[PDB]
């Protein structure tokens, strides 16, 4: 609904959860989720600022 | 004297004045045997190129079986004679009419005129009979005894060019130079 | 049970002798004897075979006591033919007849000039084809305009004459059903 | 030969009465069956989803984004395609909130 | 307020025949009529000096009564001036 | 489109009576209608459609040429579109499905300018001097045909025309099959210009393995069944002569309207003897002559059959007009519509007869073809198409029936031009600064039919299921500095267009797609003559059927 | 099971309207250029009624 | 546009007109038909309330970002 290629941006989003949780506490990497405008790529600079 | 001739194709910048008369029907290619023709004698036929027969209907028995030996070598000698005479007087274009009433060619007649190397064509309306004599100065011909050479016109190039699908049969200079000549122009067209 | 029909229907006499082998004899031969007797009654009918180049007095007889013949209501069709010769299409017209008449003898082909037919007919309205039938005229028609004019063929002619019922539609005389020796061979190989 | 038995001991119930079981591909036909106003609600979900264009035989229109919402108007045919209706419907009454990810 | 919705759709026409969204073209009407709103504030005047009669003029334009303004707008204008302030009923002009 | 207009107020016409800019707007409406069924089949991108007669019988197309004939209109303006995709397949045979889009939105920009009080006269003449400095721009554009060392250019040409339909994968393959053809059977006319006679090559529609292992011909094959089946299908040994003949051979009657009459009954058997001697002298001569394999227009009654039998000799019967005149030119015979000559006599001589290497009876699912290979004088060339069935094989014909005349082009005329809409972009920066020097009124028109030239590439970009505006802004971006390129080669940011598959700009010259440019010449003047028609139209005059 | 038919299953109601495709909404802009070519002459003081 | 069409009067003159003498028609620069020419509009006393204005675009801006927002019809009987 985006107007963006599915095939390019889920893949991308995979990427930021197959770097599974490593020994350091504190990880970020939950927030990642896609946007509807915007940066290429598409990982969202985090659900968090945004307030979603 | 100003025919306007339709052939649909092409686009309406290349009309152009043709020299010559331009013919609108395409050839026969039955035999195919002549493609360009150069310095050609044109002569226009009013008569059949047939076998011998009246116009009314005929009855021919055979009480024989050495009749039909005869019958079917006088049928082509009566076609060959004609080609002797046309070979005689060096007439290189035949332009023969309609004739629905009585069969213009055959398969026989074709193949003697295809050695020879003539062009023929048929479809010829009879009101364009005052065109194609005052244009290109030859007179008609109905019979085959006052067929002559000082009938028949000249030309220098007569020639059937297939331009993109659109097929014309083109004739380039009169030679007689008559009182009057005649004006011929081909229009041509994206649509009909 | 157009299946049944068809071996006997759709099969001259010449045809039906396919069938010798395959089907039974007096189921066969019944109908043999049956369409031998029509072709004898077309023979006994043959009393035509050339275009009757007449006359006018003549025309009081020909043209109309032909058209009541017996008279068993026996009748004949009588295509007369008001020719002129100037005309093209009339000498088109002769020709047909004369086809015509090689072909179907039991009908009756009749010619006469235009001129003296009737009394200052009009020479634009010629060729003109009538056909008359137990002395009543069955169709009065124009030029041959509506027979494609001009370019008239036999085929158009004998479509003609199986809509004023003079020969039957599936004749095989006529050209539409007398399918050409080549025709029905392909058909075998690629039965 | 010309006509089949056209199913006997079809008099057992009424003649507008049909059976629809598992075989003969039809599990595979109410998905789907599903799958046709499924992919009505692909392009609902989201801030970029558009309305639908809903006219009823009254004229009354309504414009919207919603599922649960939509599903009240349309009159259907198929029973599976029901559940999905009133299950939306649950959703919006309860909860009010998260009716296209029932869908 | 027609003419000018309809040409904002005749000139979307092309571009939903191209590959743009539905969300791009809404974005850009909604964020260039904010600053339609407030250009046209600039636009307009806070005028107070001069003390109705003009603004009459225009508001019968594209009708009957147009050419009649000489006549209509020196009483049109008495009618809203009986009317007080924070009040404005519209059926008194019945 | 409101509503119906009055029929007839005062003015007594027997049929529909209307005016104004509601039917040039049904006209534009009329363009578009027919329009959108080639919109989705340009560009490899597009898919292909099908077309059912309401009799189960239906046929696959890609190309709107035979498609919008089949197509039944009534509308008129309809009809000059119509015609124009059947035009546009007679003289170049590529791009029919160009020239609706091309026009339709010519004509649908154009409408813009008529509510404008722009008079349709000065909107033709706005395009027509765009037009003429669009051919001059194309002809500065177009680049020579060498390019390197060694040819490099038909094996990419091919790909453009074989883009857009089910074998464009395959086209690796049959690009190699395409130039082997047309070079092989090349002719000489006119003292030294070389023809290339599309059509001549013979697509067979073949069933079994794949178009992938579809075998090329070195020669003509034939596309008929043999006679009888006991004669001998496989003719080895060099020099195989080829008989070509017209004439009537089975038993035929009489003269067309002659009777035989005969008094004496004894004769009547001879005369029937004679019928069928008369036509066995010509089949004896024949033999003398020693011809392997005779080929016949009409049939062949089995009178004759069996001297061929006997004599192992290859007749084939129900062959056509067009066919033997490619069998003589190929193996050197003469057509030969009777046995005769100048003198008298009646015979046959040996230099009528042909030459051939070999020729072998193939049979592939239900398809016996007469495989005829070797032609000694002038060489020959078949392509046997293979694939589902033969609806399928339809669209591979019209696949190669297009490959051929594309690849005639290009050798005639060895100017070429890239794909991709490059020549439809450059010219829009082109015009642009064209338009402002004309000054007058003229500037709108030159501008808008620049604008309606952009659909090419903006069209290849809607089907692919992509976004458009960055590939055309990007396009736009190159093309925009080919015209300030500042010559001082380092000329770039030319001759680039879309890469539909990877989504990106490469050169096309290294992608290896080409077009010639005579088909960009006649496309533009084509369409520009069926935008005249339309425009000038002001009210329709519709008279019912009595 | 019940019967030799075996009717197929349509989703929505016989006489509903298409649906997605090519031109759908291009007909609502259409038919919105329809409405307003009628109120397009009625601008201004130098129009019509 | 269309205010001039009916008028009777070319509109490419007219549009030329306008977008080049914005400079020194800072704001009051529209059309006047009694001249057949442009000029200021302050002069001819012709005056117009904003509210009308600000609720044509507010109004025209909902109107077609609401179907803009559609890609379906759905018609029941
Ligand atoms: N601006 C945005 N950026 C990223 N994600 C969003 C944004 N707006 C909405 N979403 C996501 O889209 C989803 C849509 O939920 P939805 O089912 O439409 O809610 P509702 O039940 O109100 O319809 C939400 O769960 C949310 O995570
Ligand atoms: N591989 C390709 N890459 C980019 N553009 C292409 C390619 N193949 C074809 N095109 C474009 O498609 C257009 C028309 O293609 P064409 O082969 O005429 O289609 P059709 O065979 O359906 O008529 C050409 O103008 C060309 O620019
Ligand atoms: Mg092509």
């Amino acid at each position: 609904t985006a107007g963006l290629d599915v095939n390019e941006v889920l893949p991308n989003l995979y990427a930021a959860h197959n770097v599974t949780e490593p020994g350091a506490v504190k990880t970020d990497h939950l927030y990642k989720g896609v946007d509807i405008d915007g940066e290429s790529d598409e990982g969202v600079k985090d659900i968090r600022e945004e307030n979603i | 004297d100003i025919r306007l001739v339709k052939k649909v194709g092409g686009t309406i910048d290349d009309t152009e004045m043709i020299d010559g008369v331009v013919l609108t029907q395409t050839a026969i290619k039955s035999a195919g045997g002549p493609t360009r023709k150069e310095k050609a004698k044109i002569g226009l036929i009013q008569f059949q190129i047939s076998p011998p027969k009246p116009d009314t209907e005929n009855n021919i028995i055979v009480n024989d079986y050495r009749q039909m030996d005869k019958i079917l070598k006088e049928e082509r000698a009566y076609l060959l004679n004609i080609c002797k005479k046309i070979k005689k007087a060096k007439c290189n274009v035949l332009l023969i009419q309609k004739s629905i009433l009585r069969d213009a060619v055959n398969d026989l007649a074709l193949h003697f005129l295809s050695k020879l190397n003539i062009m023929v064509v048929k479809d010829i309306e009879r009101e364009e009979i005052e065109f194609l004599s005052k244009g290109l100065g030859c007179k008609p011909i109905a019979d085959i005894e006052l067929f002559t050479e000082d009938r028949l016109g000249s030309a220098d190039l007569v020639e059937e060019i297939d331009s993109d699908g659109s097929k014309i049969v083109r004739v380039t200079g009169i030679r007689n130079n008559n009182a009057r000549p005649t004006v011929s122009v081909v229009i041509r067209g994206a649509n009909n | 049970a157009k299946q049944h029909e068809n071996r006997l229907e759709d099969k001259d006499l010449s045809d039906l002798e396919e069938l010798e082998d395959d089907e039974d004899e007096d189921f066969l031969e019944a109908y043999k004897i049956k369409r031998l007797n029509e072709i004898r009654k077309l023979q006994e009918r043959s009393k035509f075979g050339e275009v009757f180049h007449i006359n006018k007095p003549e025309y009081n007889k020909e043209v109309t006591l032909a058209s009541q013949g017996k008279k068993d209501d026996g009748g004949v069709y009588v295509f007369v033919h008001l020719s002129l010769q100037s005309k093209l299409q009339s000498r088109i017209l002769s020709h047909l007849f004369q086809s015509a008449a090689c072909k179907f003898r039991e009908i009756k082909f009749v010619e006469i000039p235009a001129n003296r037919a009737i009394e200052n007919y009009p020479e634009s309205n010629c060729p003109t084809l009538i056909v008359y039938y137990r002395g009543e005229v069955i169709k009065n028609m124009i030029t041959l305009l509506e027979l494609g004019g001009n370019n008239s063929k036999m085929e158009d002619f004998e479509d003609f004459m199986v809509k004023v019922g003079a020969v039957a539609e599936g004749d095989n005389r006529l050209i539409m059903n007398r399918d050409d020796e080549e025709s029905r061979e392909e058909r075998k190989l690629h039965y | 030969s010309l006509r089949l038995p056209q199913n006997p001991n079809a008099g057992l119930f009424k003649q507008g009465y049909n059976s629809y079981s598992n075989a003969d591909g039809q599990i595979i036909k109410s998905i789907a069956a599903i799958r046709e106003l499924h992919q009505m609600c692909l392009t609902s979900m989201g801030p970029c989803g558009r309305n639908k264009i809903i006219v009823n035989h009254l004229g009354k229109i309504i414009i919207t984004n919603d599922a649960a919402t939509m599903l009240r108007e349309l009159d259907i045919v198929h029973p599976a395609v029901k559940v999905l209706v009133m299950a939306t419907e649950q959703q919006k009454i309860d909860m009010g909130d998260g009716t296209n990810l029932v869908m | 307020v027609t003419i000018l919705a309809g040409e904002l759709m005749k000139e979307a026409k092309p571009f939903l025949e191209e590959g743009i969204s539905s969300h791009l073209i809404m974005k850009g009407y909604r964020k260039a009529v904010s600053l339609a709103v407030e250009k046209i504030n600039e636009l307009a005047v806070d005028i107070t000096s001069e003390k109705l009669e003009r603004c009459a003029r225009t508001a019968m334009s594209s009708k009957l009564i147009h050419n009649n303004a000489d006549f209509f707008v020196k009483m049109c204008v008495d009618a809203v001036l009986s009317l007080d302030r924070n009040d404005l009923d519209d059926k008194l002009i019945g | 489109q409101l509503f119906n207009n009055s029929r007839s107020d005062t003015l007594f016409l027997g049929g529909e009576k209307i005016s104004g800019d509601d039917i040039r707007n049904q006209n534009v409406l009329a363009t578009m209608a027919v329009a959108n069924v080639v919109k989705s089949s340009l560009g490899p991108v597009g898919l292909d459609k099908m077309l059912v007669d309401d009799i189960g019988d239906f046929t696959v197309t890609n190309d709107g040429a035979t498609i919008l004939s089949l197509l039944d209109v009534q509308h008129p303006a309809g009809k000059i579109l119509v015609e124009l995709a059947q035009q546009q397949d007679r003289e170049i045979g590529d791009g029919t499905t160009s020239v609706v889009i091309i026009a339709s939105e010519l004509l649908k920009r154009a409408n813009e300018l008529v509510k404008n009080k722009i008079h349709p006269t000065t909107i033709i003449t706005g395009f027509r001097v765009a037009l003429r400095e669009a051919i001059r721009f194309i002809n500065e554009v177009l680049s020579t045909s060498v390019d390197t060392l060694g040819k490099e250019t038909l094996i990419n040409i091919a790909k453009t025309s074989m883009s857009s339909k089910i074998i464009g994968a395959d086209s690796d393959f049959f690009s190699n099959m395409v130039v082997d053809a047309l070079l092989a059977v090349k002719t000489q006319n006119s003292k030294g210009e070389i023809k290339y006679p599309v059509k001549a090559v013979n697509v067979l529609k073949a069933h079994g393995k794949s178009a992938t292992e579809s075998l090329l011909v070195p020669g003509y094959a034939l596309n008929c069944t043999v006679a009888s089946q006991a004669m001998p299908k496989r003719i080895a040994g060099g020099n195989v002569k080829i008989a070509c003949l017209d004439l009537n051979l089975q038993k035929a009657r009489m003269a067309m309207g002659v009777q035989i009459n005969i008094d004496d009954p004894e004769q009547l058997e001879q005369i029937r003897k004679r019928e069928a001697g008369i036509v066995l002298e010509r089949v004896k001569k024949i033999i003398d002559a020693g011809a392997q394999v005779v080929l016949t227009t009409k049939g062949i009654d089995d009178l004759c059959l069996k001297e061929f039998v006997e004599a192992k000799i290859m007749g084939v019967r129900r062959c056509k007009k067009e066919d033997l005149r490619r069998i003589a030119r190929a193996t050197g015979a003469t057509l030969v519509s009777s046995m005769s000559n100048l003198e008298g006599e009646e015979t046959f001589e040996s230099s009528y007869l042909g030459l051939c290497d070999e020729v072998v009876q193939a049979k592939f699912s239900d398809d016996e073809c007469i495989l005829i290979k070797g032609t000694s004088k002038h060489s020959s060339s078949s392509i046997i198409l293979r694939g589902a069935n033969d609806y399928s094989l339809d669209e591979m014909e019209r696949s190669l029936h297009d490959s051929l005349s594309v690849v005639k082009r290009t050798l005639e005329s060895g100017n070429v031009v890239p794909g991709g809409g490059c020549v439809e972009a450059a010219l829009n920066i082109y015009l642009d600064n064209f338009a402002t020097t004309v000054g007058s009124r003229e500037q709108l028109a030159i501008a808008e039919f620049a604008a309606a030239l952009l659909i090419i590439p903006k069209t290849l970009a809607v089907n692919a299921a992509k976004d458009s505006s960055e590939l055309v802004a990007k396009l736009r971006s190159y093309h925009a500095a080919s015209q300030m390129a500042k010559p001082e080669k380092r000329r770039s940011y030319r001759n680039y267009g879309l890469d539909l598959i990877r989504g990106k700009i490469v050169d096309e010259i290294h992608a290896g797609v080409l077009e010639p440019t005579i088909s960009k010449v006649k496309s533009l003047k084509s369409a520009l003559e069926a935008c005249v028609a339309i425009l000038r139209i002001d009210t329709m005059i519709t008279v019912d059927p009595e | 099971n019940f019967g030799s038919q075996t009717p197929t299953i349509v989703v929505l109601k016989e006489g509903t309207d298409a649906s997605q495709g090519k031109g759908q909404i291009i007909s609502n802009i259409n038919a919105c250029v329809a409405v307003q070519e009628a109120l397009k002459p009625t601008l201004g003081p130098l129009g019509s009624d | 546009r269309q205010l001039c069409e009916n008028a009777g009067f070319d509109a490419i003159e007219i549009l030329n007109k306008l977008r080049l003498a914005h400079s020194k028609g800072e704001k009051w620069y529209g059309v006047v038909f009694e001249t057949e020419n442009i000029g200021d509009n302050f002069a001819k006393f012709v005056w117009e309330p904003a509210l009308v204005k600000i609720n044509a675009l507010n109004s025209a801006t909902e109107a077609t970002n609401l179907i803009l927002s559609v890609d379906e019809t759905i018609t029941n009987k």
